[PDB]
RNA sequence: ACUCUGGUUUCUCUUCAGAUCGCAUAAAUCUUUCGCCUUUUACUAAAGAUUUCCGUGGAGAGGAACAACUCUGAGUCUU
C-alpha cells in the first residue's frame, strides 16, 4: 500500500480529498437495505502480484484473513500460531521492503536505545536526537553546588568538552549522583552481511564488496605434508557427506538474507497479533535522526520518542485476572443474538443506535429546545433564554460521548461514500487518514477532555513522520497519502482508555436510581464523637441520659482550659 | 563559529490556549560542533536503504563511493551480467514509465478508463 | 559427582587454560556451550545468549565481560577419556588486560580465540606476546566460522583462503615474540581448532576424521586427520592425497572433506528447510521429531549441529596433547614465576607438583561474595594439599626472607571449587589445581603466596604480577558528604583488592586518586565502588592523565648539592638517553642482576658506551625496570672508590626515590641519564648517614633535572578502529580533531571492514570511543591502549604563558598548562624554583 | 521390518498467571513535587502507589465438530 499510494499521488496531478463531513446534515444515515446492498463495490486498492516471484503468496495475499482455511499454515479459525515456509516469508519480506529499514545489527542504535533514554531521563540530560524530560528530582540546590577545592576550575584540564553523550555512555565516570541510571554498551560484533542484488548469481559468491584475500606463497612456510602414494589409501565407499545435494539451491540466498531481516521476518512461525498492536512506523522515529529535515518534523521525532520512552519506562506487568469475557456473557444472555453482517451495515446501525441514545439523553428531562442532528451536533431549535440555557447543560462526559460518536459517524460515512461510488479507494484512504490525523479540527472533543491534546499532537507528529517519508523524490506535496493505520490505532487506545469512564457515567445517568480541607475536619469531629459515644454508651440507660449535653459541655470546657492553659479540676 | 559555541557550552556546563502545533523551542538537534551537526549517514554497503524514503531516489542521491569501488574491483568477466541486469531493469521500469503514463502525452486510444478518471478529476 | 573429586585427586589428567581473545570473539559463548554440553538442565534461551560465566550484573547489562570467571568441568575427549578442565575465560576488552594476566599466572594453557570474519586484531597482538613472555603453550581456535558462510557467503575455497591467512598470520606474528622454533601452529598439527559458538560447531581435523570414521567405518582418524590441511588435494579415482591437482577444477582436501559439508548442511538448514531438510538429515543419521523442526532458523541450526558433530571433543583433544600438564609445565612456570627459581629447595620441590609436599599455593584473584563484605581469594595450589580449617600462613608482595613482618597466620574457613554461578564445597584440594580459599582476605592485596606456617623456613614469594599495559588514566574521588569519608576508604580498599592494576593513592592535598587503563575500565570500577562496596554517594573529577618529566639537553652548569653540615658534596649532570634505550630497560632486556662484563659488552656494542663507564653503572631509574639510569663518572683519583662504595647505596636510594617524585610535579621522571662529576664524601661513617645523603641526593638530582631543559611527556594511546570503507574519512576527521595522526589504514583481507591504526593523546582521547561511533552512527568502533610517551609541545617552564580558566590552549602552551594545573592539583607551589 | 498405539479443530464454564501475560500500550483515582494558581470540571509533567479498560498465556472441567481417519512413543526391533 505504501509503494502504490506514492504512485497515484505521483500519477494523479491533483487529488480530490473527500468532503468532511462526507455526508450532509439533518439527513439520517442511508439505509443499508435499499442502497448499499445492491450496489457493486468499487475495486479496492491492491497490488498486482508477479506470478514469477510472488507466486507463494499469489493465491491469498489480499484476503480478509489470509490462510484462514489452510490448516497447514494456521492452527484454525482461532487464527493463532501461523507457520510459514521460507519462500512465503522471503516473498513477504521482499514485498515489505518499503516499510523495513535494511539494518542488520543494532550498532546503529548506539545512543538511541531505550536504556540510554532512561539514563538521559534520570540525568535530566538530552541526546541531541533524543527527547527532553522533566527532572527526576529537582535538586536545584544540588545543581548549585559550591566552588570547592574538588570541582575547582583552576585544577581542571579542559581539552575536549564533556558532552552529554559522554556522560550517558559512562554514567558512573563522567557525572555524579547517577540514580535510577541504566547501562548499555551492546557493541554486538557488527555483522558483516552483504545482501545479494543479482537475481542470477551463486549464493556463496565472492562479490567485490569483500577485500581480496590475496593469497601468497612467497616464504616457504611449509607444514607437515605427504607425498603421492605415501602410506595412505582411501576406501572406495568413503566420500564427502553431501555429494548429491547441491552446494546452494535457489532458496539459499533468500534463506540467508532472511536471517538478518527485521524482528517480524526472522520467524519461521509465531503467534498472531491484533491489527491495533502492530506499529508499522515504529522503526521510523526510533531511527537516529531525519536526514536534513525541517524543524517541525525534527521536534515531531523527539515528541514521538518522548512518548515511546515514557510508555517503556512506565510499563508494568499486567495484573492477574480471571478471564471474564464480555461478549461471551452477552451470548449466554437471552437478550442477544449473533449474525454475520457487512461492516458498513454495522456502522450505519451503530450510528443510528448512538444517535437514538443521545436523543434520549437530550429528551431525558423533556427539554425540546435542544436538538441533535445526524452529524452529532447539539444545536438549539430557538435562541436560548438564559434560564433554559442553564437548565439544558451537560457535563464533559456527555460532550465527549457525542464527539466520539461524531468521529465514528465520520468514519462510517466515509466508508459509505466509498461503497456508493462517491469516492475512490485512494480517496477513501486519504479521507480516513485526514480524519484520524485531524480529529481536533473535525471534532471539538479536546474542549471536553484536555488530555486528548496528547493524542492530538501524537497523531500530528505521526503525520509528519509519514509525510516526509511519503512525499519523497518525485511525489510532491498534496493530499495523496492514505497511510492511515499509523494514526488510526492511537484513537483506539484512547477508546480502550475511555471506555469504562463512559460506561460508568452513562450507567449512572441512564438508571432508575441516580447517585452523585478535610483533615482538620477529620480528627476534631470524629474524636469528639467517639469520646461521647463511649461515655454515653457506658452511661446507664435511665432518665439520667438527659445529661448528654452536660458531658459535651464538660468536654468543651476541658478542651478550652487546656487551650487557655488554665488549671482544670472538676471536684465532683 | 564552532570555537565560541563550544567554549560557551563549556561555561554553561561548569558554571487555556488549545495549541496543537508544537513549539520550535523543544528542538534538541541543535549542536555546537560539526561531528554531531553533520553525522556520516550509513551507506549500509550501498545495498541497504532507509525504509520510508524511495529506493532509486536514494540510489541517485547516494555518495556513489561504493559504486566507484565496485567499478575498481569488478573484472570484465563478471561485468557482462551487471550491465545486462542493469539494462533489463532500466527496460522493465521503462515499461512502467511508458505504459503507466500521464494523460498529457497519452492519446485517446492509449488513454484508459483509469486515465479517463485522472483527466476528468483534473 | 564424587568422580569430580576422584579426578581432582589426580594431577596428570588436569589442564589449566585461559580462553583469552579479542573483545566479543565468542569466548564466553564457548564456555556456555561447554556448560550446555555438561549440564543437561542448563539450556540456553532461544534468542538471548545465556552467557553463563558472566555472573556479575554489570557485564550482564553492558554486554562485555569484565572479570575472569573460573570454570571447573569434566570433559570427555575424542576417545572418551574424562579430563578435568580449569577454564579462565578472560575478558576480551583491551582495557581489561588486568584479568588476562591475573588468570594467566595461574594457568598453563592458552587457547586463543579469533573471529573468522575479523582476523587478527589489536588485542590478540598483545596476548600472543604476553603468553609467550609468560611461557605458556599457545593454541588458536578460530571461532564464529558461521560468519564466513551465513554472513560473508564466501566460496568454500575463499573460506579456506581466509582461514589459512588468519592461521599463518598468527604464526608469522608470533615468530617475533617466540624465541623457540617449536611454536608453529597449524590445524593438521593439532594446534588450530575451528568453531562457531552460537551454533555449537567445533572441530579439529582429528575430530572430523573421527566423524567420517564413525559414519563409514574402518578408518584410522589419525592418518586421515593428517593430510587434510594444506595445498594437497584428493583424487576420486585413485583414492590418494596428492600435492598436484588431480583435475583442472580441483579442490583442497580440507575444503572438499570438511568445509563443503559444513556449507551444505547449514545451507540446507537455512535454505529449503521444508523440502530438502529431511533428505539431508536421513543422509547424515540425524533423526528429529516434528516439534523440534518447528523452531526458528537459529535454534534449528544449533540443534542440528549439536546432533551432527556431537560433544566438544575437538577442543578437548586439541587442548590435551598441545599444552603441558601441571606436572610437566611446572618447571617453566616456576623458573619464570618463583623469585628464587627452581634452584632453591622449594624451587626444586615445585618441579614435580607433589600432592603431599610443601604447600605454597599462589592466589591471584579476589572474587567477592554477594554482600561484598568478605573476599574469597582464588589461586592455584602449585604443590601440596590444603584442607578446611587448616592453620595456614599468607605471605605478601613485599615479604622477603629478611622482612618476615609482611605475613599473617590465618585459618582457611571453607574450601570449594567453583564453576561460574554455582560452587562445589570440597574439604580437600590437592596440588596443581584451582581453589577459592576463604578467610585469607585480610592480609592480601592482589597476589599472595599462601604457604605453610613454620614449615617453609626459606620459602620466598612469587614474582609481582607484571602487566602488558600501564595504568594511565587518573580520576579523583571524594565523598559527597565528608562526614562519611571512612565509608569510602574501605570501599577504595575493596576495589583495590578486586582489580589487579588499580592504584589508589592519597596525595599531599588530601586527594584520593584512582588509576586505570581506559574509560570503560574506570566506569566499571566506579560502578563497583558506588553500588557494590560503599553504597554511598561519590563525587568524581573529570578524568586526567598522569604525566612524565624528561630532559632534552645537558645543563648549562654543573649544579651540585651539599649536606647541611657542608661536608659532603655531590655534583651530577642530567642528560637525555639514546633513542630507544629507555624501551630496552622496561622490557627487562638488561637488569641490575647482570654481571658487569655482560652489561659492559651490551653497552659497548648496542649503545657504544665507553667501558670506563660501562662498568660504572649503578642503578636503573626508579624501582628495577625504571627507564632512567644512574651513572658513576668520577675519576678515581679525585673520588676514593673505597670511600665511594659506602654512599654507593644511599645515593641510589635517594635517586631511585628522587626520579619517582619529580621536581616539576609529583610525576615520574623518564628517559634521563645522571652523570656524577664530583663526590666529596665524609671520611668517617658518622656524619655521612642516609638521613644526610638521601636529601642531598634528591636535591642534586632535582637541580640537574631543572638546570637541564625539562619537558613533559604525555602518554599516547594506540587506537585501532574497524569501519567499512565508507567511514574511513569519518575516522580521519575525528582523529584530526584530537591532535591525533593515523599510522595505517589497512583493509582486512576477506572482509569489507578496514583497520585504521593511529595514535592519540590519552588526555585528548576521552570520549573518542563515543565521538567516533556516534559520528559514524555506530558502524565504526575503537579500542585504545597505552603505547609510548611523547614530549608535550612547548616548554613547561616559561612564565610568559597565561592559562585561561575554561578553554583549551594551543600546543605550545600545553606543556605549561598541563603541569601547572597538575601542580595545582598536587597542592604544590604555582611555579618551580631552583631550590627544589 | 510384526505390535499396541487413537486424534485435532471449535464453542463455553472455572481458576492460576511467574513472563516484553502484550516484541503493543490507553484512562481514572490517591499521595508527593513543580508549573500555573481564579472555583469546580478539565489540566500542567514528572515521581510513587492503586484501580478499571482493551487484549493474552497456562492448567482443568463441560460440550460440539474429523471421531474415528490416524498416529506416536514403547517393544524384541521377526529373511
Ligand atoms: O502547513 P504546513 O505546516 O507547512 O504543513 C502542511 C499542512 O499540514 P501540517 O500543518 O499538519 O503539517 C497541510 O494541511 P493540514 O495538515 O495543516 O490541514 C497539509 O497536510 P495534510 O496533507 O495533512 O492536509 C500539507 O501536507 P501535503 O503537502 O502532503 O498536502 C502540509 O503538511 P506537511 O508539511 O507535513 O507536508
Amino acid at each position: 500500500m505504501w509503494i502504490m499510494m506514492r504512485r497515484e499521488k505521483r500519477d494523479r496531478r491533483h487529488f480530490k480529498r473527500m468532503r468532511f463531513p462526507p455526508f450532509d446534515d439533518e439527513e439520517p444515515p442511508l439505509d443499508y437495505a435499499d442502497n448499499i446492498l445492491d450496489v457493486e463495490p468499487l475495486e479496492a486498492i491492491q497490488l498486482e502480484l508477479d506470478p514469477e516471484e510472488d507466486a507463494p503468496v499469489l493465491d491469498w495475499f489480499y484476503d480478509h484473513q489470509p490462510l484462514r482455511d489452510s490448516r497447514k499454515y494456521v492452527n484454525g479459525s482461532t487464527y493463532q500460531r501461523w507457520q510459514f515456509t521460507l519462500p512465503m516469508m522471503s516473498t513477504l519480506y521482499r514485498l515489505a521492503n518499503q516499510l523495513l529499514t535494511d539494518l542488520v545489527d543494532d550498532n546503529y542504535f548506539y545512543l538511541f536505545d531505550l536504556k540510554a533514554f532512561f539514563t538521559s531521563k534520570a540525568l535530566n540530560m538530552a541526546i541531541p536526537g533524543g527527547p527532553k524530560f522533566e527532572p527526576l528530582v529537582r535538586d536545584i540546590n544540588l545543581q548549585d553546588e559550591d566552588w570547592n577545592e574538588f570541582n575547582d576550575i583552576n585544577k581542571i584540564i579542559i581539552r575536549q568538552p564533556i558532552r552529554t553523550e559522554y556522560k550517558i555512555a559512562f554514567p558512573y565516570l563522567y557525572n555524579n549522583l547517577p540514580h535510577h541510571v541504566h547501562l548499555t554498551w551492546y557493541h554486538t560484533p557488527n555483522v558483516v552481511f552483504i545482501k545479494t542484488e543479482d537475481p542470477d548469481l551463486p549464493a556463496f559468491y565472492f562479490d567485490p564488496l569483500i577485500n581480496p584475500i590475496s593469497h601468497r606463497h612467497s616464504v616457504k612456510s611449509q607444514e607437515p605434508l605427504p607425498d603421492d602414494d605415501e602410506e595412505f589409501e582411501l576406501p572406495e565407499f568413503v566420500e564427502p557427506f553431501l555429494k548429491d545435494t547441491p552446494l546452494y539451491t535457489d532458496n539459499t540466498a533468500n534463506g540467508i538474507a532472511l536471517l538478518w531481516a527485521p524482528r517480524p521476518f526472522n520467524l519461521r512461525s509465531g503467534r498472531t497479533r491484533r491489527a491495533l498492536d502492530i506499529p508499522l512506523v515504529k522503526n521510523w522515529y526510533r531511527e537516529h535522526c531525519p536526514a536534513g529535515q525541517p524543524v517541525k518534523v525534527r521536534v515531531s521525532y523527539q515528541k514521538l520518542l518522548k512518548y515511546y520512552v515514557l510508555n517503556a519506562l512506565k510499563h508494568r506487568p499486567p495484573k492477574a485476572q480471571k478471564k471474564r469475557y464480555l461478549f461471551r456473557s452477552f451470548k449466554a444472555t437471552k437478550f442477544f443474538q449473533s449474525t454475520k453482517l457487512d461492516w458498513v451495515e454495522v456502522g450505519l446501525q451503530v450510528c443510528r443506535q448512538g444517535y437514538n441514545m443521545l436523543n434520549l439523553l437530550i429528551h431525558r428531562k423533556n427539554l425540546n429546545y435542544l436538538h441533535l442532528d445526524y452529524n452529532f451536533n447539539l444545536k438549539p431549535v430557538k435562541t436560548l433564554t438564559t434560564k433554559e440555557r442553564k437548565k439544558s447543560r451537560f457535563g464533559n462526559a456527555f460532550h465527549l460521548c457525542r464527539e466520539v460518536l461524531r468521529l465514528t459517524k465520520l468514519v462510517v460515512d466515509s466508508h459509505v461514500q466509498y461503497r456508493l461510488g462517491n469516492v475512490d479507494a485512494f480517496q477513501l484512504a486519504d479521507g480516513l487518514q485526514y480524519i484520524f490525523a485531524h480529529v481536533g479540527q473535525l471534532t471539538g472533543m479536546y474542549r471536553y477532555k484536555y488530555k486528548l491534546m496528547r493524542q492530538i499532537r501524537m497523531c500530528k507528529d505521526l503525520k509528519h513522520l509519514i509525510y516526509y517519508r511519503f512525499n519523497t523524490g518525485p511525489v510532491g506535496k498534496g493530499p495523496g497519502c492514505g497511510f492511515w493505520a499509523a494514526g488510526w490505532r492511537v484513537w483506539l487506545f484512547f477508546m480502550r482508555g475511555i471506555t469504562p469512564l463512559l460506561e460508568r457515567w452513562l450507567g449512572n445517568l441512564l438508571a432508575r436510581q441516580f447517585e452523585g480541607q478535610r483533615v482538620e475536619s477529620h480528627f476534631d469531629l470524629e474524636l469528639r464523637a467517639a469520646v461521647m459515644h463511649d461515655i454515653l454508651d457506658m452511661m446507664p440507660e435511665g432518665i439520667k441520659q438527659n445529661k448528654a449535653r452536660t458531658i459535651l459541655q464538660h468536654l468543651s470546657e476541658a478542651w478550652r482550659c487546656w487551650k487557655a492553659n488554665i488549671p482544670w479540676k472538676v471536684p465532683g | 563559529k564552532d570555537k565560541s559555541k563550544e567554549l560557551h557550552a563549556i561555561k554553561e556546563r561548569y558554571l487555556r490556549k488549545f495549541v496543537f502545533e508544537w513549539d520550535a523551542s523543544e528542538d534538541t538537534s541543535i549542536d555546537y560542533n560539526p561531528l554531531y551537526k553533520e553525522r556520516h549517514q550509513v551507506q549500509l554497503l550501498g545495498r541497504g536503504f532507509i525504509a520510508g524514503i524511495d529506493l532509486k531516489q536514494q540510489k541517485r542521491e547516494q555518495s556513489r563511493f561504493y559504486g566507484d569501488l565496485m567499478e575498481k574491483r569488478r573484472t570484465l568477466e563478471e561485468k557482462e551480467q551487471e550491465e545486462a541486469r542493469l539494462r533489463k531493469l532500466r527496460k522493465k521500469e521503462a515499461k512502467q514509465r511508458w505504459d503507466d503514463r500521464h494523460w498529457s502525452q497519452k492519446k485517446l486510444d492509449e488513454m484508459t478508463d483509469r486515465d479517463w478518471r485522472i483527466f476528468r478529476e483534473d | 559427582m564424587d568422580f569430580l573429586a576422584d579426578l581432582m585427586d589426580n594431577s596428570e589428567l588436569i589442564r589449566n587454560v585461559t580462553l583469552c581473545g579479542h573483545l566479543h570473539h565468542g569466548k564466553t559463548c564457548f564456555v556456555d556451550c561447554l556448560i550446555e554440553q555438561t549440564h543437561p538442565e542448563i539450556r540456553k534461551r532461544y534468542d538471548q545468549d545465556l552467557c553463563y560465566t558472566d555472573i556479575l550484573f554489570t557485564e550482564q547489562e553492558r554486554g562485555v565481560g569484565i572479570k575472569s570467571t573460573p570454570v571447573t568441568v569434566v570433559l570427555p575427549d575424542t576417545k572418551g577419556k574424562s579430563y578435568l578442565f580449569n577454564i579462565m575465560d578472560t575478558p576480551g576488552h583491551v582495557n581489561f588486560s588486568d584479568e588476562v594476566t591475573a588468570g594467566l599466572r595461574i594457568s598453563d594453557g592458552v587457547v586463543l580465540f579469533i573471529d573468522a570474519a575479523e582476523g587478527v586484531m589489536l588485542n590478540t597482538e598483545r596476548l600472543i606476546k604476553h603468553a609467550v613472555q609468560e611461557r605458556l603453550a599457545v593454541t588458536v581456535c578460530i571461532n564464529k566460522i558461521d560468519r564466513l558462510i551465513l554472513e560473508l557467503k564466501l566460496p568454500p575455497t575463499d573460506a579456506y583462503y581466509k582461514l589459512r591467512h588468519i592461521v599463518d598470520e598468527v604464526n608469522g606474528l608470533i615468530s617475533m615474540y617466540s624465541t623457540d622454533e617449536n611454536l608453529i601452529l597449524s590445524p593438521l598439527l593439532g594446534n588450530v581448532c575451528f568453531s562457531s559458538s552460537q551454533y555449537s560447531i567445533c572441530f579439529t581435523l582429528g575430530s572430523f576424521a573421527k566423524i567420517y570414521a564413525d559414519t563409514f567405518g574402518d578408518i584410522n582418524y589419525q592418518e586421515f586427520a593428517k593430510r587434510l590441511w594444506g595445498d594437497i588435494y584428493f583424487n576420486p579415482k585413485t583414492r590418494k592425497f596428492t600435492k598436484k591437482a588431480p583435475t583442472s577444477s580441483s579442490q583442497r582436501s580440507f575444503v572438499e572433506f570438511i568445509l563443503e559439508p559444513l556449507y551444505k548442511i547449514l545451507a540446507q538448514v537455512v535454505g529449503d528447510v521444508d523440502t530438502s531438510l529431511p533428505r539431508t538429515l536421513d543422509e547424515l543419521g540425524i533423526h528429529l521429531t516434528k516439534e523440534e523442526l518447528k523452531l526458528n532458523i537459529r535454534p534449528l541450526l544449533r540443534l542440528v549441529c549439536k546432533k551432527f558433530f556431537g560433544e566438544f571433543t575437538g577442543f578437548v583433544d586439541m587442548c590435551v596433547q598441545h599444552i603441558p600438564s601441571p606436572k610437566v609445565g611446572a618447571k617453566p612456570k616456576i623458573e619464570h614465576t618463583y623469585t628464587g627459581g627452581v634452584d632453591s629447595d622449594l624451587g626444586e620441590a615445585m618441579s614435580d607438583c607433589d600432592p603431599d609436599g610443601p604447600l605454597m599455593c599462589h592466589t591471584t584473584k579476589m572474587y567477592s561474595t554477594d554482600d561484598g563484605v568478605q573476599f574469597h581469594a582464588f589461586g592455584r595450589v602449585l604443590s601440596g594439599t590444603i584442607h578446611a580449617g587448616q592453620p595456614v600462613k599468607v605471605l605478601g608482595e613485599n615479604y622477603t626472607l629478611e622482612d618476615e613482618e609482611d605475613s599473617q597466620i590465618c585459618t582457611v574457613g571453607r574450601l570449594w571449587i567453583s564453576v561460574a554461578r554455582y560452587h562445589i564445597e570440597v574439604n580437600r584440594v590437592p596440588a596443581g589445581n584451582w581453589v577459592l580459599i576463604e578467610g585469607v582476605d585480610q592480609p592480601i592485596v592482589k597476589t599472595a603466596t599462601i604457604t605453610e606456617p613454620r614449615g617453609n623456613e626459606e620459602a620466598q614469594i612469587f614474582r609481582p604480577l607484571k602487566f602488558n599495559t600501564t595504568s594511565v588514566i587518573k580520576i579523583a574521588v571524594e565523598p559527597v558528604n565528608p562526614s562519611e569519608l571512612p565509608k569510602m576508604l574501605d570501599g577504595l580498599r575493596k576495589v583495590n583488592k578486586s582489580y589487579p592494576s588499580l592504584t589508589t593513592k592519597v596525595e599531599e592535598s588530601g586527594e584520593h586518586v584512582i588509576l586505570g587503563t581506559g574509560e570503560l575500565y574506570l566506569d566499571c570500577v566506579m560502578h563497583d565502588l558506588r553500588k557494590m562496596y560503599s553504597e554511598i554517594d561519590i563525587k568524581v573529577a573529570d578524568p586526567v592523565v598522569t604525566f612524565c618529566e624528561t630532559v632534552v639537553e645537558t645543563s648549562s652548569l654543573k649544579c651540585f648539592a651539599e649536606t647541611p653540615n657542608k661536608k659532603n658534596k655531590i655534583t651530577m649532570i642530567a642528560e637525555p638517553l639514546e633513542k630507544g634505550l629507555a624501551e630496552d630497560i622496561e622490557n627487562e632486556v638488561v637488569q641490575i642482576t647482570w654481571n658487569r662484563k655482560k652489561l659492559g659488552e651490551f653497552f659497548q656494542t648496542k649503545y657504544d658506551w665507553d667501558l670506563l663507564a660501562a662498568r660504572s653503572i649503578w642503578a636503573f631509574g626508579p624501582d628495577a625496570t625504571g627507564p632512567n639510569i644512574l651513572v658513576d663518572d668520577t675519576l678515581p683519583s679525585e673520588v676514593d672508590k673505597a670511600l665511594l662504595g659506602s654512599v654507593k647505596d644511599s645515593i641510589v636510594q635517594g635517586f631511585q626515590w628522587g626520579t619517582r617524585e619529580g621536581p616539576l610535579c609529583d610525576e615520574l621522571i623518564r628517559n634521563v641519564k645522571f652523570k656524577i662529576l664530583d663526590a666529596v664524601v665524609a671520611q668517617e661513617p658518622l656524619h655521612r648517614g642516609g638521613g644526610q645523603i638521601i636529601p642531598t641526593a634528591r636535591r642534586v638530582v632535582y637541580s640537574a633535572f631543572l638546570m637541564a631543559t625539562p619537558r613533559l611527556m604525555e602518554p599516547y594511546y594506540f587506537v585501532e578502529v574497524q569501519a567499512p570503507a565508507d567511514c574511513v574519512s569519518a575516522v580521519y576527521t575525528v582523529l584530526a580533531r584530537r591532535r591525533g595522526h593515523v599510522t595505517q589504514d589497512a583493509p582486512i583481507p576477506g572482509s569489507p571492514l578496514y583497520t585504521i591504526k593511529a595514535f592519540i593523546p590519552a588526555i585528548d582521547s576521552f570520549g573518542f570511543e563515543t565521538d567516533l561511533r556516534t559520528h559514524t552512527q555506530g558502524q565504526a568502533f575503537s579500542l585504545s591502549v597505552f603505547h609510548h610517551w611523547q614530549i608535550v609541545p612547548g616548554d613547561p617552564l616559561d612564565k610568559s604563558i597565561v592559562i585561561r580558566p575554561l578553554e583549551p590552549q594551543p600546543a605550545p602552551h600545553l606543556a605549561r598548562e598541563f603541569m601547572i594545573k597538575t601542580r595545582r592539583r598536587k597542592g604544590l607551589s604555582e611555579d618551580v624554583s631552583i631550590s627544589k
